[PDB]
């Protein structure tokens, strides 16, 4: 059946010099010929212009890196066949991170203004230009980012039919392709599984347990009943696990409260005054194209992604050769 | 339900062209992996040559593949272009303006000098002739010949150094040259002078058409050459034998339609297959010019028959008939410029009559002449809105046929009329 | 008629050889179209 795969060396992704650039403070308005300060304003701005084109270069690095390891949910079709498929190992700075969308990232470079703000009276034009630099530029524009599932331990979903699912169908694919399936194992339990819904998530040698037959598929965890999927992983309770559900009702969070199973379910109601959304156990309403985290409304993704079953199934089959 | 198509993959080196036959009624996302292995971090897809990539969900039936078309292997369209963002309005002027090709450079000066020169020659000539036609003094003919000779040399002097200025400098050399010979034994702007000039440009042209190392300046030479030769004979025979009260044009419009109707053969008359592309265009350039010789001739006398007052009711139909004949003789010509040339014959002739009456102080047919242009303009528009009356496909076959006997039934049916105006058989 | 299996974009299978000799891996696309009474179209 399945051909074999080897463990190469992962191609070195483009670097990211995480420097901490230090800007020098402006002048202090002596209060002296006009042509004197006019000679210094033209001497500061001419300095910020060489630093504005220097701190704008750093950004194009992160956006080169972050995009190098989370391409749009169509490039990941050509990932499995080629020699860089399961490149990620458990020590990369991008380990167990799931591309959910793209929005404004905070530009990990420091941008320190090492100075002494005492008796403020700074030259006006030479001061306003500094702040303008520090706000617009300390954030990368639209950049592929997403969930750090390694320490999240709970997912909740709120939305309509063909959209609350497509988001899981969207990033659970990017979840597994970027690992050797020996390292992560998903768990699916859905009443409407085999109608163009989760059914296609069968073919995969990620959808395999150790040493099971089930007739046709390796594990075929794809079922309808929740207690059905769940106890078929009673031994599995360090490989990581994603128990998921498509049931609006029927009791999520019945297993935990672990060290590697992040649970998921879909609902239809939102809480009213939910107490302090943790850095864990988030709530993520899914609007037309947004993934709004429940907070107090914190968009947290400015344009989401959706993995249609047609380009979805085609992901499984190609990964079923190896 | 298989269909036979041929894909084209050229990204690596040159290109690889194979064909195949493929199972229709499927999302193309299923068959893409197969072709990727035959011919060969981005995604790919299929597209007809000349169109946009096809969706990965449609089928080769609903996206309209005919069994045997040539598809290409292009990429999924794009993503966002990732707009830059700069806050200091100062540098917002230097950054977003580079994308212009603005640099002064020592090539905006090359085009600079030559363009200045061609102006100097032209007004240098026209001054002297204006010093020669409205008043009279031959010092111009000194200066005419002076500049006329000079440009003659310069084109022959950079034939192998610029390869574009040369052919440009030749075409402008014939304006003063035609001016020079036209000044021997003046007359009243003279009877036989127009004989001397038609020799000059027909001389100067023929020397340079063969002198062109490439295309880009061939058609203008060819057309004016035949135009010079053409006017020479009907001017020469007009210089001694015939007095020809009005029948100069009767020779012209005859000679005109003759050149237009006999056009394909004349082009051939100027005639490893590696240098096929160079030979095919020159052939086309030859045809597109030769036809202009026809139209410009076709009006050349036609502007003189109905020119003055007291003309013939047979003279009025002697020009109109020609126009339609040439206008309906276009549907046989393939290229674009070939079509336009003969198509606008009536247009060019229309304005000729207008100025004629305004310069002839008529203020009667002038207005009509302006009303004879709109009718021609109006039909142009309705030809443009709906590609229906312009497209002969939504017609009838005998209509396509009737226009044939309509065509050859009139473009030649004026030589009997021709015998009337001159009264060639009234003798 | 004679219908048989075929990888997409290739000539159909040979009827008396197992798929494991032609090299069918678990997860291919095979088509039930007719059999060539002639050449395998290289």
């Amino acid at each position: 059946s399945r051909l074999i795969f080897e463990h190469q060396r992962r191609l070195t992704p483009p670097t990211t010099r995480k420097g901490t650039i230090t800007i020098e403070p402006p002048p202090q308005l002596p209060r002296m010929r006009t042509e004197e300060v006019d000679a210094e304003r033209a001497d500061y701005l001419r300095y910020l212009s060489v630093v504005r084109d220097n701190v704008r270069a750093h950004a194009a690095e992160q956006r080169a890196a972050l995009e190098w390891s989370h391409p749009e949910p169509e490039v990941l079709a050509t990932i499995p066949g080629t020699r860089r498929q399961w490149e990620r190992d458990p020590r990369d700075r991008d380990f167990l991170v799931l591309r959910a969308g793209r929005h404004d990232v905070p530009l990990d470079a420091a941008l320190k203004v090492k100075d002494t703000a005492d008796e403020i009276d700074l030259e006006p034009v030479a001061h306003s230009a500094l702040r303008g630099l520090l706000d617009v530029q300390r954030t990368v524009r639209d950049a592929p980012t997403g969930l750090d599932v390694a320490k999240l331990a709970r997912i909740t979903v709120i939305g309509e039919a063909d959209e609350a699912r497509a988001a899981i169908r969207a990033w659970i694919a990017q979840a597994v392709t970027w690992h050797d399936p020996t390292m992560l194992g998903v768990a699916l339990a859905a009443p409407d599984l085999e109608s163009g819904d989760w059914s296609w998530l069968k073919w995969l040698p990620h959808v395999d347990v150790p040493n099971e037959a089930d007739g046709v598929g390796p594990a075929r965890y794809l079922t309808t009943s929740t207690a059905e999927l769940r106890e078929r992983l009673a031994p599995a309770l360090l490989k990581h696990l994603l128990v998921v559900l498509d049931d609006p009702d029927a009791d999520p969070d019945d297993i935990a409260r672990l060290t590697g199973v992040t649970v998921i379910h879909r609902t239809t109601e939102l809480p009213n005054r939910e107490q302090y959304p943790d850095p864990e156990r988030p709530i993520l309403r899914v609007a037309d194209g947004r993934i709004e985290r429940w907070q107090v409304w914190q968009p947290c993704v400015d344009v989401a992604d959706a993995m249609s079953a047609a380009e979805a199934a085609h992901i499984a089959r190609r990964l079923s050769r190896w | 339900p298989i269909v036979r198509v041929a894909v084209l993959a050229a990204g690596d080196d040159g290109g690889r062209l194979t064909e195949m036959a493929l199972p229709s009624e499927l999302p193309l996302r299923e068959i893409l992996p197969a072709v990727q292995r035959i011919v060969q971090p981005v995604r790919l897809s299929l597209a007809p040559i000349g169109g946009a990539p096809f969706s990965l969900d449609a089928t080769l039936d609903t996206v309209g593949v005919v069994d045997g078309d040539l598809l290409a292997l292009q990429a999924v369209p794009s993503g966002p272009p990732a707009p830059r963002i700069v806050e200091d309005i100062a540098d917002a002027a230097v950054i977003f303006s580079e994308a212009r090709r603005r640099q002064w450079g020592p090539t905006h000066i090359a085009r600079g000098a030559a363009l200045a020169l061609i102006g100097l020659i032209l007004v240098g000539t026209g001054l002297s002739v204006a010093h020669r036609v409205i008043t009279g003094d031959l010092l111009g003919q000194f200066i005419v010949s002076g500049i006329a000779l000079a440009t003659v040399i310069a084109a022959l002097a950079v034939r192998n150094r610029s390869a574009v200025l040369a052919t440009s400098l030749a075409v402008t050399a014939l304006v003063p040259v035609a001016a020079a010979f036209a000044l021997g034994v003046p007359g009243d702007f003279g009877a036989p002078n127009v004989l001397l000039a038609a020799a000059g440009v027909a001389a100067w042209s023929l020397i340079s058409m063969a002198g062109s190392p490439d295309d880009r300046g061939i058609a203008v030479f060819t057309a004016t050459a035949v135009t010079g030769v053409g006017v020479l004979l009907v001017a020469g025979a007009a210089s001694l034998w015939v007095i020809s009260s009005d029948v100069i044009g009767c020779a012209l419009v005859l000679l005109g339609l003759i050149v237009t109707v006999q056009a394909a053969q004349l082009s051939a008359m100027w005639a490893v297959l590696a240098d096929l592309p160079r030979r095919v265009r020159v052939s086309q350039a030859h045809q597109t010019g030769v036809i202009a010789a026809g139209v410009l001739l076709g009006v050349a006398g036609s502007v003189a028959l109905v020119s003055s007052a007291n003309a013939s009711p047979w003279a009025w139909y002697i020009v109109v008939a020609a126009a339609a004949g040439a206008a309906l003789r276009a549907r046989v010509w393939d290229s674009a410029a070939c079509k336009a040339w003969l198509l606008g014959h009536s247009y060019l002739l229309a304005v000729a009559l207008l100025v004629a009456f305004v310069i002839g102080d008529r203020y009667q047919a002038a207005l009509w002449a302006l009303a004879a242009l709109a009718v021609l303009v109006l039909v142009w528009i309705v030809a443009a809105l709906n590609p229906k009356i312009a497209s002969p496909d939504t017609y009838s076959l005998p209509m396509r046929r009737m226009v044939g006997f309509l065509a050859t039934g009139l473009d030649a049916s004026l030589i009997p009329v021709m015998a009337l105006l001159v009264g060639l058989f009234s003798l």
